[PDB]
């Protein structure tokens, strides 16, 4: 369910797509399986550097959520 | 203001399929609730369609495109002048759905609110690929 | 000698980004711009104000020695907001943009993203999430990038998109296209999430083709 | 005589009936009236006209039916 | 004979229920095309038209009723 | 006589049947409006006057079918 | 005799419910197929063929009634 | 005479139906106020509002049902 | 004798209320067939078929009805 | 006399119409109660409540009805 | 006696009111099948089977009547 | 004497129709349950009691109509 | 007496439209289950239960008519 998985968590329809593709992600070519892939960084700035690196994707990684 | 016939635009932000196209005749693909059918003339509307099949009949053969298919997930947008336009995550022919090598160790999940969902999400959309295939 | 084999190398890596971009470019830009438009009751209950406070998205590349191009983007950015200040968030894109906006623009950028391994649709999806839960602030959003209009032409081009909170007003007021397989109350913010999207994919594909481009363009004219 | 007059105002009594369906007609007429306007507002007007177009062809009826009744009270 | 003449005269005004339900239907119909012109505007005519058809199927009930109203009053 | 006063009588009550459908017409009525108030709120005056248009409609028929019985009470 | 003639005649007037319904399905029919054009219009005809074959069934309905009620009428 | 007062009292029983249909009125019009405010709760008030308004309305027809029933039982 | 030929010949005529839930039934199952039609063109046969098998199953029943008022006629 | 008190205690048992309308009206309401539910179950408790005040409101008519009963059989 | 046999044949004909009810659930419940068959047309098979599942029950209960009817008419 | 009885018994007969519409109400609150319960699957056991709550209070009615019948038999 | 014996007959006769009701909510908790089965058919079994459960209370419904109908047929 897409409707309520946004409505009762904040859950992003790319995030709930991926979810989606998870389980089936070996069973697709690897020219679709290259593509979903995320990692990259994000750097807190007060004139300093804290980073985080963004790689799950899935879970509060890239798309934070409510019923995370 | 109006469109002559129809025209459709598939695309993939990784290729595009049918940058314009009036030669199909009629699309089908599933929503949530039910399965849909566009053809010309049909009204202004807006879809999102979960990781189903979309079929399209053509009236002369496309070359390198099959007609029937298996997105990822998509938004299906049909506006005023008779133009249907969809985009979509990723794209795939029924012929390589090489079935029977899912879950292979990403069955792992974590128990909150949204993993719930995302479970629920995966079971339905591994279920509706493995009937595709028949 | 170095010049001449990285100019060689960033060659392939210019056509493979030019390339995605002729395949990736016109990915569902202006649709959801021209369905709103095209729906007249919108136009007629449409907010029309102009954003006081907006937020700043520039898009630069990570690895040094790409040209003049980050340096037109910083430049830029920083005539746009040295001019007037407290109008802007300055989330930046890129490490090279962060280093160059660092020292000019303290307490405005707060946090950046860089280190992107590759480019695809998921990631640019994850920087709108970013933007978008950032964009809370500001009346609008903006996004600046170079346009790889020829294989020697970079132009400096800014997209002006409406936060969300405004986008889902506007929408609220949409009926000349029904939305009841998903309900409209969904769709909204599902268009709105395809509809930042989109944008920034597109900004991305043309400042990494750009950026190889005139790294190229630059490590020939050093060889000369 | 006396029960012919009575079954003629019985008839020209069940008359009230058909008023009744009207009354009930146009109840769902201007609901679908609202739902409509509420879904697409920008032409309410055509709606609004087709809609009392619709309830003038519900008192035709109306009339017919008292002029049937007037008539069988008479003839 | 007199009864005869009497139950004649109550089948005539039976003749009204028939126009009570085409009331009701003529609301239904119209509270359908409401809808439908409000979903798609484009083809209000053809809607318009079609909808005045089925008025006119409806009206022709009634007419049917009335003739046998009229036959068994005076067959 | 007496028969004709008490079918008189019984026509005057018969007119109760269109207050019924006239109250169920109301209710399916104001679900229509309160259906297309949620759908969208902005046009409530709109919806709100043509609901009540409605309504005072209903009881047009109402008066006519008490018309009807005093009439048929004495006459 | 006369009371079978009586209950023969109530019998052919009592044929007008089936118009009645006839109509009222006729009303809902129309109203169907004018959502289902909005929704779809490219296939009107299909639609409208299909519509006037479900009107024509109906018609069946009516003239067996009538049929069964000259039948109870003269047998 | 006798007669006369037992159809009194008939049409003061037949008074029942308006209450029947206004309490079938009542559950449609609290279940679409269920569903609207579903839909969008955020105007409960509104609906609410609405929804007694229409309440209010269908028992002044019963109430004017009941009076006329008195009146028949004693005019 | 006369009065079990009268109720006879009248359930023989009560017979038609069959007919009539059945041409509404037809009404409301072709409305249905228009919009799934509509919903989804490419599968017309097979909702064709199924429409045209429940109308059967519909006539099924109306002649059961008209079987068992002959039986009643005659038994 | 008997004649009165016959039709007295036929009224009393007429009340009974309310009850039926008043148990399909519940059906219907609780059927809307569900739907409401499932489309947006967070705000349960409101629903929940609306939903018994309706189904209050309607046995109020329903008591009415039975309080007319008694007072026609005893007055 | 001869009026018991009377009152027996009457209610054996009122036996064909649940046919015609019947007769309407079975358009009613087409009408969904062929709506949900266009919703999701892969199982087909198995809706025919829970349709055709419900319209047995459906006819349960006309035999049920006919055998009360028989058992009426002979006991 | 036994004409009261005669009206009294037919009174307590007249309770069954309370229980068809019950009937008619406790299966669209099902189909309702079942809609429901399609839509949101999660919640099953909320809506299945609601549901039941719904029935009960339906029969409540009913044993009230019996409890009716059966004073009116003896009173 | 004999006559009291001829309105027994004719309530157990009565005992047959809690079955035609029966017969139509029947008709539409399957067409409810239908389409939920279409909107969701992994949890088919779950509706399928839920609809026999519905159906038997349906029955329950009628055995209670019938119940009272053989004791007002023998008491």
């Amino acid at each position: 369910c897409i409707e309520f998985a946004f409505k009762k968590a904040g859950i992003p329809i790319v995030r709930n797509f991926l979810h989606s593709t998870e389980g089936v992600i070996y069973g697709l070519p690897q020219r679709v399986q290259r593509n979903l892939a995320i990692n990259y960084t994000v750097k807190q700035y007060k004139e300093g550097k804290a980073v985080s690196a963004k790689t799950i994707k899935t879970l509060q990684e890239a798309f934070p959520s409510k019923g995370d | 203001t109006k469109k002559q016939k129809m025209e459709v635009t598939l695309r993939t932000p990784y290729k595009e399929y049918l940058a314009n196209f009036d030669g199909f005749s009629r699309i089908t693909a599933k929503t949530n609730e039910a399965s849909l059918v566009i053809q010309n003339k049909t009204p202004a509307s807006l879809y999102v369609l979960p990781p189903g099949p979309l079929k399209i009949r053509f009236t002369s053969e496309v070359k390198n495109v099959s007609g029937d298919f298996l997105h990822t997930g998509g938004w299906v947008i049909v506006h005023a002048d008779n133009t249907c336009e969809i985009n979509v995550m990723d794209l795939f022919d029924r012929k390589e759905v090489r079935a029977d090598q899912f879950e292979k160790g990403n069955i792992q999940d974590l128990d909150t609110l949204a993993g719930k969902y995302a479970a629920k999400s995966r079971k339905s959309t591994v279920r509706l690929f493995t009937k595709a295939t028949t | 000698k170095i010049t001449k084999a990285m100019k060689m190398v960033a060659a392939s890596k210019m056509k493979a980004e030019t390339s995605r971009l002729e395949n990736g470019r016109n990915f569902a830009v202006g649709s959801v711009q021209k369905m709103l438009e095209n729906e007249s009751y919108v136009q007629k209950k449409k907010s029309t104000t102009a954003p006081k406070s907006t937020l700043l998205v520039p898009i630069t590349s990570d690895k040094g020695l790409c040209g003049s191009v980050n340096s037109s983007i910083v430049r830029e950015v920083k005539r746009l907001a040295l001019n007037n200040r407290s109008a802007f968030g300055l989330l930046p894109v890129g490490e090279k943009g962060s280093s160059g906006l660092s020292r000019p623009f303290p307490d405005l950028l707060k946090s950046s993203i860089v280190n992107i391994q590759n480019v695809n649709f998921p990631t640019a999806a994850a920087i709108a999430h970013q933007v978008s839960t950032q964009g809370a602030g500001y009346d609008q959003v903006t996004l600046i990038y170079n346009h790889f209009k020829n294989a020697i032409s970079y132009v400096v081009k800014h997209q002006e998109l409406l936060p969300r909170a405004q986008f889902l007003n506007l929408f609220k007021y949409v009926t000349r296209h029904e939305a009841v397989e998903p309900e409209l109350e969904y769709s909204k913010n599902y268009f709105f999430e395809l509809y930042m999207a989109s944008s920034v994919y597109n900004a991305l594909l043309n400042s990494s083709a750009s950026e190889q481009a005139s790294r190229m363009n630059a490590m020939e004219n050093a060889s000369k | 005589m006396l029960l012919v007059k009575a079954v003629k105002v019985l008839v020209m009594g069940g008359c009230m009936l058909p008023i009744a369906f009207g009354a009930l007609g146009t109840g769902v007429l201007f609901a679908g009236f609202n739902v409509a306007l509420s879904r697409n507002p920008e032409e309410t007007e055509s709606l609004f006209n087709n809609t009392l177009m619709g309830f003038a062809l519900i008192e035709t009826f109306i009339f017919m039916s008292i002029g049937l009744g007037f008539f069988v009270l008479f003839a």
